[PDB]
Parts: C-alpha cells; structure tokens; sequence
C-alpha cells in the first residue's frame, strides 16, 4: 500500500517529531553540501556577494574615516586612492577579494587601518574560496549520481535452481568504467510479530547472496543475475505463489554499492521488489551472446522473463520430498 | 613617520653611493635578518610540536636528558639577554639626543632579543624530548648571526670607533657571546655526533634545566595539586 | 601540610631509637641487625624525602 | 564510576608518560588538521602573514641594497617602483603573493636578484596556498561531525526474543543523505581475570550483533533494532537482573561505522551503555507508522521502553528450563 | 575463441542496444570524467574560451549600448575604459575571469549594469575553476593506471600442493610502495547449464583463494603465489587435463584490488587465465633469495616454471586413489 | 640474519631485474608523488619555472617578430605594451601565468597571435597549477606517515591463557583521534617445504586473529593485548621454547591499517617480529588504571614483563597431557 524504497533508489521515510534540532548545527557541513541546487547557487552566490559587500562597507567606512569621499583637498594622498563613491570602494572590493587587482584603485600606505582590512579581507576571502570551491566540487562530485546508471531488472524472479528454488533478480551496468568492490545486501521487510508478542513495523532480515564462498561480492561487467537460495533460514521459506499478490506486506530491497573507479567516492544504488512484482514461475532470458571476437549484451531484453514448469507449492512443502 | 634612521637628514641618510655595507642602516638591517629567520623557522615548529601537547595527551616527566655544554650554554644566553637590554638601552640613549625616532638602534638588538628567548625555549623544547635530529636551524642561526656581528664589528673598526664609544664595546662583547655560541661544534663533533660522525624518584632537582635549577619550576606542580588534594607519603 | 608530613616522618624514626636501644641484647639474639639497619635506612630515605 | 566511552562518543583516556616525542614530529599533516579551530585559524592566518612580512622584509632589502629608498636619485630607472618605505614593500608583497597585482608597485627588469626573490615568493606562495587551503578544507569537510546527527537510544534493554534473551537497543539516522555499509561493532568491556591468573582492565572483547548473515552490515534508514542473541559463546552467558546497578563493572560499547554518502569520508559513530543504563525485562515501542503513501516514524517516542514479563535469572538457566 | 576480461585488463564486452540513454545525462560529471584525454583537453578549452566568448560578447553589448564604441565622446566616462573593439573586449573578458586584471582596461562607476555583469562573471568564472580544475586533477589522480605497474605471470599452474590439487598464480608488485588492504578475487567464467534447463552464458561463480582462515586478504610486498586448492565444493573440480586446451569455455579472472598507498585512491587490477594458458604439470621456481641483509627478488624469473611429475587424471579422481 | 620487514615497518626488500621499464611511463602521477621531497620540490620549482621560461621565449619571439624590440620606432603600438628585453618578457610570462598582473606591460589589440599565446598560456597554466597543487597535496596529505604515532611493543610473548598458548603482542595508538574500522592481518612468515618437494622461499601464511566474533577489527582507544590462540591449525602448533633462539628461520609480521578520522585517507602500519624478540613465560603487565572519573593509560609499563611459570614445551605437546 506504502513503499519503503521507491524503484528509482529514494526512500519513502518522513522523519516526524524530531526534538534536538540544536545538533543539526553541530554539523554544518553536510547539512551544506546536502542542501539542492537552488539552494546551493543561492548560499554561494549571497555567500560571495555578502562578503563583497560587508567588506565593501568596511572599505567605504575607512574612506569616509580619512575624508576621501569629501573632494575638497590640498594635496594629501587617500589611503585608497580614486575612490569617490560607495560603488567605487564595491569594484575595488571586489577586485581585492577575487584578486583582480586592476590598479585605477590602489592601497597606499597612509592608513594602516586599511593594511588591517586588506590582510583581513584577503584572509576570510582565501578561507571563503577555498571552502565553497571544495564544497561545490563535492556537491558536484558526489556519488548518488551513480545509481542514476546502474539499471536494475523491473521484475525480479523466483524460479527453479539446482533442485532448489531460487529468488533472481538481474543488475545491469552501463558505463565502460567498472565499479570497484561491489557488495550485495538483500534485506526483506514486512511487519513481523514475535512469538513473545514483539511487533517490529519494518523488520530488516538480511538473507544471503548466494555466491559461492558466502561473502556478497560481485565482479559487475555483464549484467548478471543475482541469485538467493531459498534453505531453511531464510525469511522466504513458507511463501506461496498465491501469496504474491498486491495488498501483501512482504518487500525485497536489494542495495547494490561499491566504489566508483572514475571518482573513488563510494556510491550506493539500491532499489525494491514488491509482492506483486516478484513473478513466480518465470525466469530472465539469456541476453549475453558471443559474436566478432567480443560479447555482446543486448540490453533490450531485459526485464524478458519465459515460462519455465514450477511447483506451485511453498519452499517448506519441496522439502516434503 | 618611523623610518629606519630617519627622516631628519638632508634628505636622507639612505643613499649607498660608498658602497653596499658601509651603511650602518644597511648593516643593521642586515643585522635584523637571522634574528627574523629564527623566529619564522622556530614558531612554526614549536606550534606543531609542543602546542599540540594539551589535555589528555600530557608529559613524560623522566629522563632529562642534558645534551652537554648545558650550564655554560644557559649562563651564557644570560650574558646574552644582559648585553642585549644593554644593547636596547643603549640604542635609546643614542636615539633620544636629537629628534625623529632612528629605528635602527634599537630594533634589531629587540629582535635578537626576541630570538635569544626562543632559541634558549627552542633548545629546552628540543632538551626535554630527547632527540638531537633538529638544532642544526640553530646553528645555522649561531653562524648567520656571528657573521652578521662580525661584519658590524668590521665596519665598526673601519672608522675608528674603537673602545671610547660604547656600541664598539657592546658589538665586541657579542661577537665572542656568539663565538662562544658556537657551543653546538661539541654537541655535533665533540660530543655524541649525530650529524655525521632512572625510576619512580619524583624530586627533579638535580637533573632539570639551570632557570629551574634556579626559580624552581618544577616545584609549580606540587604547589599546583597540594591543592585540592592533600600530600601524603 | 608538607609540614605536617616532615612531622608524621619525623616520629618513627625517633620511636626506631627508643625501640632498638632498650632491646639491644635481643636484637643482637635474634639476629636482625641488617634488617634493622634496612629499617632505618628506609626512615631516613623518607625524612630527607 | 569511571566510564571508558562517554554518551557522546568522546573517549575517557588520559595517555600519560609518552616516551618519545619524535615520532609526532615525524609527521605535521594529521597534527595541523588535529587541532582546534582557534588554532586552526591562528595557524592559518599567522602562516600567510608571517610569509608575507617574511617576503616583504626580501623586497624592503633589494629596494634598501639598490638604493631605491634614498630619494636622493640620478635619473637611473631604480629596482621595484614606487617603494619607499618599509610598508609599502609590504602592500607589495601583498601585491604579490596574493596574485592581486595593482599596477603602482611593479616589478622592473633592473636586478635579476629582484626576479630572483620573486620566483621565491611565487614558488613558496604556491606551496603555502596549496597546503593551507587543502588544509582546511580537509578541516572542515572531515566526517567526526556526522555522529552528532547519529542518535541511538539512550537506554537499552535486555527481553525475550525467539526464546532467547536478546541484548536490544535502537540506533537511528536522522537526516535524508544516508550512511553507506554502515558496520555495528558491539564490544563488552569490563575488567577480566584469567583461570591462569593473567589480570586486564579494559578487556574488549567483541559480541556478535545478530543479522541473519552474520556479517555486521546494516541498512539504516529508518530506525532499527540492534539486537544481539545471548549464547554461551556469549559473554553476557551470566548476568543477573540484579547485576544491573551502579558500581558494576560492566560497560558495553557500540561503534557504528561506515562513509557518508555526500562527502565521502569514512564516519565513525560511538556510545556506550552502563550497568545501570540497562533496564531489565522491557522493550522499544514500535516507532514506525505509514501515512498518505509514505512512512511516518515519530522520532519524540524514540527511548520509550514498555515493560513486560521477563524470567528472572540467568541466560545460562534458561537453557535449565 | 573471445576471452572475456583480456591479459591486459579491458573488458570485451559490447553493450548494445542501450534504451535508457536519458539516465547518462542525469550524471554528467562521471561522463566528463570518463572521457578520453584528447576529448578532455578539448572540453576543458572548449568551455573555458566559450565562458569568455560568452562574456566577452556581453562585455561587448554593453560597450556597445553606452555608445563607447562609438569615438566622438565627450567627457562622459565609459563603462570600461579603452574599450574600441570587440577583441579588446574580449581581452578584458580573459583579464577577469582568469583574474588577471591588467588596468589599462578596468570598469568604471559610471555603469551599475557593468557590475552586475562583473558579479556574474566572477561567480561563474569561480564555478567554471572549481569544476574544471577538480575534474583535471581527478582525471589524472585516478588509480586505473596502477595496474600498469602490477604485474601478473602469464600462465598459470596447476600442481600438488599438501596432496591436493592448487590452482597457482603469481602476482607481483613492481614499486616501493603498497596496495593497503588488498584482495583477491579468482572468478571462473563459463557457459553453465542448470539441471533444470536454465542457460548462463558467462556463468561468474567464485572460488575461494586459500589463505588458511579463509578471507581474501593479502601483503604484496614480495611477489607472492596465489592459490586455490580444489575441494569438491570447487566447481574446478572435475577438470581433466584433456580440457586444457584451446576452444574450451574456461577462464579464471583474477580481481586484485585494493587502496593504493600515496594516492589513497582505489584500485582495482584484473586479468585473466585461458585454458591453452593453464599448463597442467608444473609449478613456479623460487625466485626469492637474500643477500647482505636483504630480500633480494630476481624480477627476471617471474613467469618461469619447471614441470614436476604431478597425476593427470581429475581432483575428483584424486579421491579415488 | 636478514629480516623481512624492519621494525620501523620499511620493508627490505631489493627488487632486482625490472625488465618492463616501459610499463613505468604508464603511469606519471603515481611516480609524480612517489619521489622524494628534494625531488618533489625540484620537479614543482622545475615545472612552474620550466613553463614561465617556455612561455617567455614564447612572448620573447612575439614581440621580436613584431619589431618592438627595435628603439627605433613611429607611433605603431606594440601587440605587448612595454616589452624591450628578454627579461621584461619573463617578467611578462611571470605576471600572466600565476596571475599577477600588473599592467605597466599588457597585451594590446594589435597581434592576434599575442591573444592566442593569452589563451594557451592560461589554459595550461592552469593545468600545471591543477596537477602541480593537486600533486604537492596529495603528496604532504598521505597516511604512511600516521604509521608512525601507532606504537607497537617492542617484543612479543607467548603465555598460558584459557588453557592453551596464545601468542600475545601490544599495539598502541598516541594520538586522540581514533582509525577507523582497525583491521590486523598477522602473518607468519618463514621457508616452507612442501611434501611433494616445491620450496617456497618466503612464504606469508596468515595466524587467525582471536577477537571472539571470527573477525579481526579492533577498536583501539586503550593499548591492548592483541593475541592469537595456537590452534592445530595454526603453524606455531610445533614450536618449541628452543625454537626461540638467533638464526631460526621464523618471522611474524602485524599489518594494521584502517582509515584515519583527520584525514580521511587508508593508512597502514606494519612491524615484525623475529624468533629473538618473541620472548617465551612473559606475559604484559596491566597498564591502564582509573584516575578522577577517568581511565588513565600509563606509557613507560608498554612492554615490561612478568615471566609466569609455562610449561616448557610445544602446543601440540599441551594437547598431549
């Protein structure tokens, strides 16, 4: 009725009622780089510009100090010199900050309150540079983009397997870069009770990958097919195909991650199998096929499932023999 | 206005048409520069090494090591820091005959004395943690300094300035202070040659450095916690 | 209250005297003069402590 | 009661008596970003204007040494223009080492020494800007404040689960960006004495979180159960529910790890849990709801334990019926 | 015929017929770093003169629309002085935005909406140097240039090590430095059958490297032998040495991966084993010795190999006498 | 005699005979950071001054092809303002390429040639300056030197506890902040033989950590004794106390490595251990007392020992009575 994990990757959580909001300001970082992207133009460009003009106030407040503003003069030299506006100590704010420097506007050595706001306008604008240019080459450079091209299988499959009976579902990679160490955890989730009267609302039982040592690690060239035996321990063991139905709690989130080889920031792609769209009986064609001296994968036929011939009774019940 | 030597010469006493070092502005300013590399190749590293000790990271407070020539090289940066007020006082009473404030007098004998106190923290900092693998920044600082002396020394011998005038007499009395510290030749040859060739006794007197040997540093930390706790056996 | 210790230090080493000379003959019985003078070795270490 | 981690995360430790200091002068990069942010900035902001009077006593010398300084001149074209006065070399090596460039003080082609010094000054202000703005960046973008915004249960709980006596407590993710291959390590430390008589203090010797796998390996988005099955293997096998007080020696420790998805740097999250903040023989309420399409957890009832019956002794005497 | 993963480490694989291409424009960074290098030195001049083209075109309409292009002035100040071209203007562009700022041409205080462009450019001048600059530096930072120097050895070997049967390979540091935390993964690939009628065309099964605890972790400082012993849980297990020859569907690839020491960046170097370049029979000479103190590694000797009497019947026949 | 790894964690070895040199040139930024400093300082100074004196000769040809050098001039204004040297030249290629720009020598309207030597010298300075602050950051920013402030104890034991004997060591961490996610690797390390005649010369055999989970991740805020218990299937199950002698071929080796708070980088710390310093009956005192509500860690008691009474005789001989 309600998704945990839409099929895209975003998590369908609305997190209510929090009571220390004073602990998100303990980090200001990630709620910074976390924040959207009209957001993050807006912070850095009135981050930028605010400091421009603060300091730029600082620069009109020294020229109004020594009486440069006022024209009438004998022939003292300002200690900035060319200034005779608020928008001409603006631009030579401006070309401090950024470092343009253009030479019409010029410190000399009159006021050494203006050294002072030279050395501290170049200072919080040299920790202002370096902190939004990291922070918006972060913001670019973050991996959650990842997932955006890691395609997995629409349905996923539950079929016969080696005498057993198998849960299938079929990642894809896109990209001639690979993924380094990519891991498998595949979580159920269904409102569980207790024997001792325990109700979990969203109880996470992770079931195995099975691999061939155990371990969840995957080499993802080909888009191959990610396969859970279904024995005893596992959650699914008593689960009939009649069961599968919509209006059924019983939901498989697959999370794929690993390191990305191009950026080495680790991503997470993950996404989420409901009880109707687990096909029972169907398995996923064959899409990899050798031709011209490589292998060709066609990506078409993805989601392609046939029917194979399936007991229609519960993995319990292919233990009664 | 502050200049170095002044403003107050026909139009300044600035121009080097004898020469570079015939100057005294310019032999002094010379005279300001390992005074100025000692402080920026020693706050640095004593920033990072021992303002990095805080709480919850404290001390060791056993084996003092004493790299030697250690009560000659403390009694000898006293006779150091006495000349140098000297020097100080003395470039005052130079400066306050006419007018206009000659800044050479006495800003590089306040920067060397800025640099005696850190060369003689640097070298405590460097006695208490017990590895020789630095000090050569010292030494090299030692040399500049004898050299920069010795070349003031000179061109104070040059135009007959010789014992009547007390700026030859206080030059002389620093170009043999840093001759004699130029120590550190035994501490890298004589003695223990790194450059190429106890128990639970809480007393601390007789194995710590000559300042604490003589205002008792040590004995700030019992003075410290006899408060709130009290001194058994 | 280091003066204080310099007097709780100061009192057995004293009461040590009292002890060994009226009980010479038995302390040169039982054969005790080493470990004795470890004794007063170590109230002496803890009064010039 | 001395505790070993506090309910933040920060360490009671005390490290006295190191031997040698050398070894952290053998490396200065992990002691810069180490301190303190008034430190920090002191460091920052001594090091740029401590190499900029540095270089600006460099250029006071050559404009001193080529007699640039005397204004008593023939009509030779003199070494850098417009210096006349120490602070003005000043403004200049400010003119330089920032890139600004204002045109009234510009190097001439008279002293190759001159040029010298500003190779020097580009070079070492090159390397300066390098290390100190990679440097606090790497101040501010580290991942120790992400545990701020990492909340666990205040109190945890020992009940009846499956039978078995399950030590539970709750972890929580507060914001949106999630926490990838985030790793529970629960450890009991706890002073220990050996059958041959070998005495540790602080003997963290690790529990078993139980998943399902096995592995340590959790999905944390909404809210989840921590629990760890007491077994014989166990060495929780003999706790009393009258154990369970103040001045028992008895901490449990709980270290949740994993990289932050926005910036990509490994977090490390930590709390510990005493012996009198272990309340026998109650349970979490269920915190999870779902609302319009989505799921609704109410983080206020987050530490909320309701009682029920529990059995009265030892783990190791529930296997005695 | 076609190998899979090549002897030097690219992937054989097509990719065809990829529907989805809408998703390759949700990450564009990951593209811009996946580009080649003369693709990548042309989108990095390319957008750096077209974002001073771009502005230098505006620079130009606003000169244009203040009429100081036109000569007959009266005393009006322009909005940028010394401005009569087009291709001055666009030497005053490049004199912003790369923050050069000469002076002959600066901007005036006559014009508000000459600095409304100079804040748009100096914004987007910073994003395009943040951007830019961090994607030429991971571009050249990554680490799939590390397994140039990891070497492998050109065949592998089958023989007896403790009784049994060892898949042995020999993989080689080539520098000084380490791979922090590296693991291997041998993944033998070919078209596997099910019983029950399912066909995988390249069917990625694991097996175990043999460490003696089991988990994939090893120290290449010296260049170490690989092995994995075969069990009759290995799915190398009924393979004669009649089948190693050319034609046949099998191929170990070898996924050695790990965090490269100076970088801190992670790598991943892979290879692979055909059937005509698995001997059967032989094993690796020792090419470690030590001299005057050290380890000394003949580099030399690496993919030598000396036949030793082993059995040629399978592991399975092994068993059996 | 000659040892594997040293105890500062350099590793001897000597790797002779490279004979694939060409493979080395693959790769430039892994050697750009694994030189020295000296090499990494004359490599930076070398590549900004090598590509100012480029560019120099650069603007040097420019203007001699323009005729500007001539002294005999009109009133035709030079394509470079103000050039009428070689060194006003380099002082040119010095005030475009870091930026500085002065403005007594500029570029004028004239040369198209000058704008197009603009755009090259500024696009690749700005590479150099992207690749050389990148390279000089990653090269003062690398974890192998946080290995330094691990302390490990200078000699290992072996001693009686829970009935069997484990092979115990002290590791240690000095600094507040912690690593993260702490793994220990302990290798053993000898010439082996094999029954059927091959001779490994230096052969890594891994010792299982015990750490009560079956994993080896420590959490290392106290210096604790870290221990691995001789099993039967361990290879330190025949070595005898006699064993303990100078020229036994045995060598055991502790890799730690995890990844720094401060940083973020995957650092490694390593050691060895010889048959010498492997010292039998020891066993380590217990160093961390509590003080004033906190535990206090005492240094100096870091590898002092106690010599309990231990039957002199090998682990299999304990499991013979």
């Amino acid at each position: 009725r309600a998704r945990f994990v839409s099929k895209k990757g975003n998590c369908n959580v609305a997190h209510k009622n929090i009571r220390e909001q004073g602990r998100f300001l303990q980090d200001v970082f990630t709620t910074l780089v976390d924040l959207k992207w009209p957001h993050t133009l807006l912070i850095f460009t009135m981050s930028f510009l605010c400091s421009w003009l603060l300091f730029a106030m600082a620069w009109w407040l020294i020229a109004f100090a020594h009486g440069d503003l006022a024209p009438s003069e004998g022939t003292a030299e300002p200690c900035v010199t060319s200034i005779h506006s608020f928008s001409s100590a603006f631009l030579f704010s401006i070309e401090v900050q950024v470092t343009i420097g253009f030479g019409g506007r010029m410190v000399t050595e009159e006021c050494p309150l203006a050294i002072l706001i030279l050395i501290v306008q170049n200072i919080v604008g040299l920790m202002i540079n370096a902190i939004m240019l990291g922070s918006i080459f972060m913001k670019t450079a973050q991996a959650h983009r990842r997932a955006e091209t890691l395609i997995f299988s629409k349905h996923a499959v539950i079929a016969l397997r080696h005498g057993r009976l198998c849960f299938m579902l079929r990642v894809g990679d896109l990209r001639k870069s690979m993924i380094i160490s990519a891991t498998i955890h595949m979580q159920v989730v269904r409102k569980t009770t207790s024997p001792e009267g325990e109700v979990v609302p969203l109880h996470q039982v992770d079931i195995p990958m099975e691999n061939g040592v155990g371990g969840n690690s995957i080499f993802l060239v080909a888009p191959l097919i990610i396969y859970h035996v279904i024995d005893a321990n596992s959650p699914l063991y008593d689960l009939a195909p009649s069961d599968l139905h919509h209006h059924q709690d019983l939901e498989i989130i697959v999370i794929l991650e690993g390191v990305v080889e191009t950026t080495g920031i680790t991503t997470q792609a993950r996404t989420s199998y409901l009880a109707d769209e687990i096909l029972w009986g169907q398995r996923f064609v064959p899409i990899v096929a050798e031709e011209d001296g490589r292998y060709s994968v066609d990506y078409s036929k993805f989601d392609n499932t046939v029917k194979v011939p399936t007991p229609l009774c519960t993995a319990r019940q292919l233990d009664e023999d | 206005p502050l200049a170095f030597c002044g403003s107050e010469n026909h139009s300044a006493a600035y121009r080097v048409d004898q020469g570079v070092l015939n100057n005294g502005c310019f032999v002094d300013a010379l005279n300001v520069v390992p005074h100025v590399f000692l402080l920026f190749i020693t706050f640095p590293i004593l920033f990072i090494g021992w303002g990095s000790q805080s709480s919850k990271v404290h001390i060791h407070h056993s084996t003092w090591l004493h790299f030697p020539g250690h009560n000659l090289r403390w009694i000898l940066t006293f006779m150091l820091l006495f000349v140098l007020v000297c020097e100080i006082a003395e470039g005052i009473l130079s400066d306050g005959v006419t007018e206009s404030h000659h800044l050479h007098l006495y800003m590089p004998a306040g920067m060397a004395f800025m640099a005696a106190v850190t060369s003689v923290v640097y070298y405590h900092n460097i006695e208490t943690s017990n590895f020789p693998k630095l000090l050569i920044a010292l030494l090299v600082y030692w040399t500049l300094a004898f050299i920069t002396k010795t070349i003031k020394f000179v061109k104070f011998l040059d135009h007959a300035i010789g014992f009547s005038q007390l700026r030859f007499c206080l030059t002389g009395l620093l170009v043999i202070l840093y001759g004699m510290l130029l120590l550190v030749e035994v501490n890298v040859i004589r003695v223990r040659r790194y450059i190429f060739f106890d128990l639970g006794v809480r007393f601390l007197q007789p194995f710590v450095n000559l300042l604490s040997k003589g205002t008792y540093w040590w004995m700030n930390a019992f003075i410290k916690t006899a408060h709130k706790k009290p001194i058994d056996l | 209250d280091l003066q204080q210790l310099d007097d709780t230090t100061q009192l057995p080493l004293l009461s040590h005297f009292a002890e060994t000379v009226e009980g010479l003959t038995t302390i040169r019985a039982f054969r005790y003069e080493a470990r004795f003078q470890q004794k007063l070795l170590e109230y002496t270490d803890s009064n010039n402590i």
